[PDB]
């Protein structure tokens, strides 16, 4: 119903971070292909996970995905300060019925 | 050279209404789903409403539901969001995307991914 | 005066197929040199009378 | 696997001489055994191809394997023996393997034939025929030999027989 | 009632296939991809007829023996036919250098 | 060393009846469709009859269709025609025709192939 | 129902031709089946081409079978001059229902 | 072979361009097409496993393939030759058969995933829908785009509309 | 793909210890886990007979794959290490290959064997069962431990319940 | 180390009762179907009972149907013959047999195949 | 339905063996799966040969088993003179429901 994710985090250059996203219901599975959306203020957003796992072309090979026991993660380990955006998670609960969760503000 | 460019926006006062147009080019329009995100000033993203091909079908959210309508135009690469009875939290920032990543087994466009943004257009509703 | 594609220390092969195994040492364009005694494709069905 | 042969349709026939699938009728005017056209040219036509496809790649080059060597040269025996046992033994296990999936996938690619003229006749008859086991179609009106030919041919023209066949459905 | 009955074909064939799940399948019909089957006769090759040597060897050919007589004449052959254990090569003893290469390039010509 | 010969034929009376009859040497007879032709003199070839094996159906064209009968022994290795009330426009000469060429990967003969033919024989209507 | 093929038709030695049969009907195909014939005087037809595009053992590689738009075409290519004869095409319109073309009387 | 491409289902969609499988439904509010995302999902899986395992499969080391030898050696000339040789025509056999069969398993997985949609389609809608052949379904009862959806992603809920299609059927 | 495994059937039981495939009956006398004996005799008769026949047909003679060669030789030992190259390269690619393939066909087959085991039941009960789905059939009579291994070991005996499964089932 | 122990057994009046127990180790006793047979003294073996696993099914020989029954607990690895309204002729050694040879394509146990064996227990009926 | 088996045999050692086993009713087919057995005095019995043709690990390659016409035959070859034991045979009429041999007592 609901998508719950971290109000904030922070993390120092050269760290890794574990951003995760989850429902306010039960288990969080690969069949809700999640998608991370990183968001620099007045830039739209850009794709850089799909389908819990899959990179397109021009997202560095730096942020990982996965789904961590009932929550989807996302991992950063080279923190290149560039990295300091909202990071948005979405699940699909049907074929392109999406909720989007409330963000991480990410501080480096 | 993909690219997505709203059209529309502006103030409208409460109880009006707007059509929100969508224009890509660089890519097969026709073949690519087309979604409209908004989001509000300090407020996450809020997906509102998607459009398939060739009439496959058309999916809303619950909040927007019945009061807002997709449609597409494949001939002007059109992509129309028509808002009807605005209330004045429907101001906010709205975005056309669309799951445009292609594949190298096949021509179509990849599912649950929406890469391709547009810069958005500002919509005001207010007194 | 027979005219052949391969030619065995024990006589020419005429044959178009894809393997023989009368002789390894073979001269000419050659079927390939197998271990094996059947090389059989089944073309039909099986055979249920 | 498919089922149909060697499944429920339990033998061949020996008196179908002219086809590798076909039908055996019974009507009022006589029995008889009609090979498939159709089907059956389908197959051949595959399975030509696929003898072709494993001759015809062949394509060999004037060589001659014959070397003589002397005792002083005798690493140079050894490896050319090696040379010559190792494309022998890569040039039969390949042939082995191949003879041995091809056989499996054409008597597949058989069972498969006869399933899918099984089901197209099954899906022409519709109702106005039942399924007595063992692949065969009990009609419940009368087919004289135009009728039977129009299942074999593919035009069976349902709804001039469905009226009639529900008269001895329900019954 | 009239009955219509789907079904395959089954001959007197007695040939064995062999597949991956099962060996010694009778099968309606296979085709042969081993040649197992000679001539017996020396043939020609890409047109070109061979050169026998009679009881003459390479190096006795080559040289020019005395009783090598019959082989005189030739001109392009595909290739050599010689005796497993020639018994006129070499009259006078003695020792031929890199024997093997002069057969290696007298091989076709 | 396949060979089909025609016997029967001759001078036959308007409303007459003959039966004509094609012998096969050489080959498997009853694995062979077969085909009877005529051919009007001084004009072209009119397929007329054709019949299966193991009895699989007949055949007719529709200018004989109802008057000639065909049929088969495969005891005797023969294929009989019988022609009943015969018109003047029967006169011509006739073959038959066998399906009975060899392929490489099965027993059969080849579908839609007319290969062998007889010498024919000739059948004449009129008083 | 009725297949027209062209009266006559005259050819020079060492030339090509275009011997065609359509029916009085739509376009013809490959399921049709076409099946030309050649028949001199005083003698049994002989089969040339099978199946549009098929040689039976004994003809030489100069006859050829195609399909061009909607009719059966047979091309001959040497012109041997052995080949004054009559060519018939036949047309199957059922498994073994098939009909035979008026004919053409070739003059090399 | 399965029998639904090229089969029960005769031709193709040009107007289905998101994908490989899928839907062509006609209600009242309109007709239109949509692709099946799972099973389409699951064939551009296996298939992209198929061409990176054949490309990737190919591993080689730093090697020189090109020699020289004098007028003295050609017994080393005829060797090289007959080893690069073999592996060229080791290798062509390999790569042409390897293509020829891997092209029949993506065709036939292909017609498997389009009968396999077919039957869990059929399996769904039970007798509700009634068969009218070219892999089409005809509604016993009145459908909406919610329902049509429902058909799609899997959720149909036979008995919302069990007895409605008993009235229209049993009529 | 036959669409049984991962399909219609969605899920193995780790209850049915003594065969790939077999059944899961209920019955006022209990319910239990029973494998089907010859489907699954043949299944490991085939599966053997490939693992042999991968196994076995690698008949090799005796080779030493090392030679020395001096400093005044490296065409010789470029020869020798282009040769081993190649060979293993070729039997890499082969066998990594043949393992990949090999895999997709035994997981095919096993699905095959269990649609098939489906469809004998299917045939076998007739109207005389509900397919209630899932590779479930619910009876419309009554079957003690007799009647359901007259279900699993080929003789239904469909005639003796047909009248009174016709009662049940038309109410 | 696969081994079966008979157990039960002894002197017992006609129309008694008896539970013949086997107790199986060094293997999966829960995967092997358990076969009861008996030899009479100076006379050849007779089948009488065999039960499954997991709730597969109980059979029984003709001559013992309705007079025996045949259990398992997998709890303990132990298979029970209980025998009711004895005759004289029941008299014998009893032999509790498995199927317990392994395959290498699979993880289960041989088909048709009774290889391990118990020493087998006397059982005397007598007035 | 009873199995039949000769009461008893003899042979020399280094001799063949030709026991066989039948039904009183149809042929005896590889669907009913003949086990062969061998018991001497006090002694569990011993399986010697599954399915007509399978020798279990320690059984030597002596035995051997077939379906000859309408019986089932176990043939010995070797007599090592350790075969002077009663050979009984099982043939199943269901899945677990099989009935026993008379037996045969080879004396070597």
């Amino acid at each position: 119903q609901t998508v719950i994710q971290e109000p904030a985090m922070s993390v120092s250059p050269g760290g890794t971070v574990t951003l995760t996203c989850a429902f306010s219901s039960g288990s969080v599975t690969s069949g809700d292909y999640p998608s991370w959306f990183q968001q620099t203020p007045g830039q739209p957003p850009r794709l850089l996970i799909y389908r819990t796992n899959n990179r397109p072309t021009g997202v560095p090979s730096r942020f990982s995905g996965a789904i961590s026991g009932n929550k989807a993660a996302l991992t950063i380990t080279g923190a290149q300060a560039n990295d300091e955006a909202d990071y948005y998670c979405t699940l699909y609960t049907s074929s392109l019925n999406n909720i989007f969760g409330g963000g991480t503000h990410l501080t480096v | 050279e993909e690219k997505l460019v709203e059209s529309g926006g502006g103030l409208v006062q409460p109880g009006g209404s707007l059509r929100l147009g969508c224009v890509g080019s660089g890519f097969t329009f026709s073949s690519a789903y087309i979604n409209w995100v908004r989001q509000a000033p300090g407020k996450g993203l809020e997906w509102l409403a998607a459009i398939r091909t060739s009439g496959g079908g058309t999916y809303y959210a619950d909040s927007v539901k019945g009061r807002f309508t997709i449609s597409r135009d494949d001939s002007q690469n059109t992509a129309y969001l028509q808002m009807n009875s605005l209330r004045t939290e429907d101001t906010a920032r709205y975005y056309c995307a669309a799951g445009a990543m292609t594949m190298v087994v096949a021509s179509f466009f990849q599912y649950y991914a929406m890469d391709l943004w547009g810069p958005g257009v500002e919509v005001v509703v207010s007194s | 005066e027979c005219d052949a594609k391969c030619q065995t220390p024990q006589g020419a092969i005429n044959s178009s197929l894809p393997f023989q195994n009368v002789h390894p040492v073979t001269i000419g364009e050659c079927p390939k040199y197998v271990r094996s005694a059947k090389l059989r494709m089944v073309t039909g069905l099986r055979n249920i009378p | 696997l498919f089922g149909a042969i060697a499944g429920f349709i339990e033998g061949g026939w020996t008196g179908m001489v002219d086809g590798w699938y076909g039908y055996h009728h019974q009507n009022e005017q006589g029995s008889g055994y009609a090979a498939d056209q159709k089907s059956t040219q389908n197959a051949i036509n595959g399975i030509t191809n696929k003898v072709n496809s494993v001759i015809e790649k062949m394509n060999t080059q004037f060589t001659a394997v014959g070397k003589e060597f002397n005792k002083l040269e005798r690493r140079m025996e050894n490896l050319n023996k090696k040379v010559d046992d190792g494309f022998i033994d890569i040039w039969t296990y390949n042939a082995e393997l191949l003879v041995l999936l091809e056989n499996e996938r054409t008597l597949d690619f058989h069972d498969s034939n006869v399933k899918n003229l099984y089901e197209k006749v099954k899906s022409q008859l519709k109702n106005n025929a039942k399924e007595i086991g063992n692949g065969c179609f009990e009609f419940y009106h009368k087919c004289n030999d135009e009728c039977m030919e129009s299942v074999k041919n593919g035009t069976y023209d349902y709804p001039k027989y469905s009226e009639e066949s529900k008269l001895n459905r329900e019954k | 009632a009239d009955t219509i009955c789907i079904g395959y074909h089954a001959n007197n064939s007695t040939d064995t296939v062999d597949t991956v799940l099962e060996k010694n399948v009778t099968v309606t019909h296979s085709v042969n991809l081993l040649e197992d089957s000679h001539n017996g006769k020396l043939c020609l090759l890409k047109g070109i007829a061979p050169l026998q040597l009679g009881n003459c060897s390479v190096a006795g050919w080559i040289l020019g023996n005395p009783e090598c007589e019959l082989l005189i004449s030739r001109e392009s052959w595909s290739y050599i036919v010689e005796k497993p254990n020639p018994e006129n090569g070499t009259c006078y003893p003695g020792h031929f250098a890199d024997y093997e290469e002069l057969r290696e390039q007298l091989s076709s010509v």
